[PDB]
C-alpha cells in the first residue's frame, strides 16, 4: 500500500447535463409508445461536476 | 409523559382504544382519568368495549 | 374455549440447556402473540419472550439475551423456548400466555397456561 | 352540498385529516383514510355525474 | 429484454427463456352467448350465436361446463353458420333476402 | 370496389381509426386481405365490440 | 382508461389477484379481493353512467 501525498487543489468545475442520463427503467418491450414513468432519473439540463 | 410507561416491559397488558400509544406523547388531553382495581387474569380480558 | 399446555421443564446443571413447549388451542388467531413470563419465588411476573404468528419482531429483556431462544410452529401451534447457560437466577416458574400484540392500539395477554418450573442447581430439582 | 360532505366521518373517527393523523399510526392511519378517500370520491362523484 | 407490454399494460410477448424465441400471447377465445327464439307463444325451437367465437372453436369445446348432454344436442347441430357477428348454430342459411 | 362517391372516399379514408384504443387494430384487421384467418375479436379484459 | 384500472391496487397489497392468493392465506386474501372488487366495480359504474 502507498498514500502517496502528491496533492494540489482547484476549484469544481461544472458542464451542462443538456439531454444525458435517461435508462431503460424496466426490461419490458414496447412499440411505438409514449410511456410515463416516475423514477430515480438525471434531471434535464442539471449542474454536473466535472 | 405516557411513552415512559409503555417503554418499560412492566405490564401484562397495555391497549389503547382510540389512540395509539406512541402518539400519546403529541396529544393534549382536556380530562384524564385513572381507574384502579384488582382482578385477577383470567378476567383481564373483560376490561375492553364490548 | 381456550386452553394452552406446557410441558418440558425440570432441573439441570449450570451452564446446561432445555426447551420449553406451550400448545395452544382455541383462537381464531389473526393476531396471536404467545410470550413467556418467568415467576420467581417472593416476586412478581417479568417478561421472558414473545412472538407472533409470523410477524417477527420478537421481544428479549435486558438481562435475557443471547441465552434463550424464541421458535413458533403454526401447523402445530406450538410455540418452543429453546433455554442455554442456565445461570443460578434462571431458577423460576415459566408460564405461556397469550394474546394479541397489535401494531396500532397495544398488546393484552388474554389466557395464560399451566405452567412448569426450571431449577438451576447443582444437585438437581 | 359538496363542500358539507367533506363534515362527514364515513365511518372514520374524525372527518378532520390531520386529527386522524395526529392520534392513529401508519397502520390504523392508512385504515381510516381510507375510508375518508373512498366517501369522498363517491361525493365527487356523485357532483359530476349530476 | 424479457416481455413486452403494449397500450393500456396488457402483456402482449414474452420471451422463452430457455430459447430467446419471442412468443406472442393471445388470449384464448371467449364471448357472449345470445338465444335466438321465435317465443314462447310459438315455438320452442331456438338458435344460438357465439358472439365473436369462430365457428372451428365450439365444437372442440363441445364438452364446456355450461353444454350438458341436452345442451350438446344443439351444439352439434349440423347447421353451423359462420357470419361476422359469430358462430350461429341452429338457423338454416338462405341465398333470398327478407325484411329484417 | 366499395361503390361510395368520392366525397364519401374522402370521409372514409380521412377518419382513420389509427391511434384510437384497440380498435385500430381492429380496424386493420377488416382491412387486411393478405393476411387471412384473423381472429382479431377477443381482444381485452372481458370487452367486446359488437 | 377502463382497462388501465385494472393495474391499480385500491389499497391492495398488489394489482394481480393470483399474487393475492398465492402469498397469503384464505382470510386475507378475502378482504384484499373485497377492496379490488369494489374498485373494479366502482371504475366498471363510472364507465357505464359516461
Amino acid at each position: 500500500c502507498v498514500n502517496l501525498t502528491t496533492r494540489t487543489q482547484l476549484p469544481p468545475a461544472y458542464t451542462n447535463s443538456f439531454t444525458r442520463g435517461v435508462y431503460y427503467p424496466d426490461k419490458v418491450f414496447r412499440s411505438s409508445v409514449l410511456h410515463s414513468t416516475q423514477d430515480l432519473f438525471l434531471p434535464f439540463f442539471s449542474n454536473v461536476t466535472w | 409523559d405516557y411513552s415512559v410507561l409503555y417503554n418499560s416491559a412492566s405490564f401484562s397488558t397495555f391497549k389503547c382504544y382510540g389512540v395509539s400509544p406512541t402518539k400519546l406523547n403529541d396529544l393534549c388531553f382536556t380530562n384524564v382519568y385513572a381507574d384502579s382495581f384488582v382482578i385477577r387474569g383470567d378476567e383481564v380480558r373483560q376490561i375492553a368495549p364490548g | 374455549q381456550v386452553q394452552l399446555v406446557e410441558s418440558g421443564g425440570g432441573s439441570v446443571q449450570p451452564g446446561g440447556s432445555l426447551r420449553l413447549s406451550c400448545v395452544v388451542s382455541g383462537y381464531t388467531s389473526s393476531s396471536r402473540y404467545m410470550g413467556w413470563f418467568r415467576q420467581v419465588p417472593g416476586k412478581g411476573l417479568e417478561w421472558v419472550s414473545g412472538i407472533k404468528r409470523d410477524g417477527t419482531n420478537t421481544y428479549y429483556a435486558d438481562s435475557v439475551k443471547g441465552r434463550f431462544t424464541i421458535s413458533q410452529d403454526n401447523a402445530k401451534n406450538t410455540v418452543y423456548l429453546q433455554m442455554n447457560s442456565l445461570k443460578p437466577e434462571d431458577t423460576a416458574m415459566y408460564y405461556c400466555a397469550a394474546g394479541s400484540w397489535y401494531n396500532q392500539w397495544g398488546y393484552s395477554m388474554d389466557y395464560w397456561g399451566k405452567g412448569t418450573q426450571v431449577t438451576v442447581s447443582s444437585s438437581g430439582q | 352540498t359538496l363542500v358539507k360532505q367533506l363534515s362527514s366521518n364515513f365511518g372514520a373517527i374524525s372527518s378532520v385529516l390531520n386529527d386522524i393523523l395526529s392520534r392513529l399510526d401508519p397502520p390504523e392511519a392508512e385504515v381510516q383514510i381510507d375510508r375518508l378517500i373512498t366517501g369522498r370520491l363517491q361525493s365527487l362523484q356523485t357532483y359530476v355525474t349530476q | 429484454q424479457q416481455f413486452g407490454r403494449d397500450i393500456a399494460d396488457t402483456t402482449d410477448a414474452v420471451r422463452d427463456p430457455q430459447t430467446l424465441e419471442i412468443l406472442d400471447i393471445t388470449p384464448c377465445s371467449f364471448g357472449g352467448v345470445s338465444v335466438i327464439t321465435p317465443g314462447t307463444n310459438t315455438s320452442n325451437q331456438v338458435a344460438v350465436l357465439y358472439q365473436d367465437v369462430n365457428c372451428t372453436e365450439v365444437p372442440v369445446a363441445i364438452h364446456a361446463d355450461q353444454l350438458t348432454p341436452t345442451w350438446r344436442v344443439y351444439s352439434t347441430g349440423s347447421n353451423v353458420f359462420q357470419t361476422r357477428a359469430g358462430c350461429l348454430i341452429g338457423a338454416e342459411h338462405v341465398n333470398n333476402s327478407y325484411e329484417c | 370496389p366499395s361503390k361510395r362517391s368520392p366525397i364519401e372516399d374522402l370521409l372514409f379514408n380521412k377518419v382513420t381509426l389509427a391511434d384510437a384504443g384497440f380498435i385500430k387494430q381492429y380496424g386493420d384487421c377488416l382491412g387486411d386481405i393478405a393476411a387471412r384467418d384473423l381472429i382479431c375479436a377477443q381482444k381485452f379484459n372481458g370487452l367486446t365490440v359488437l
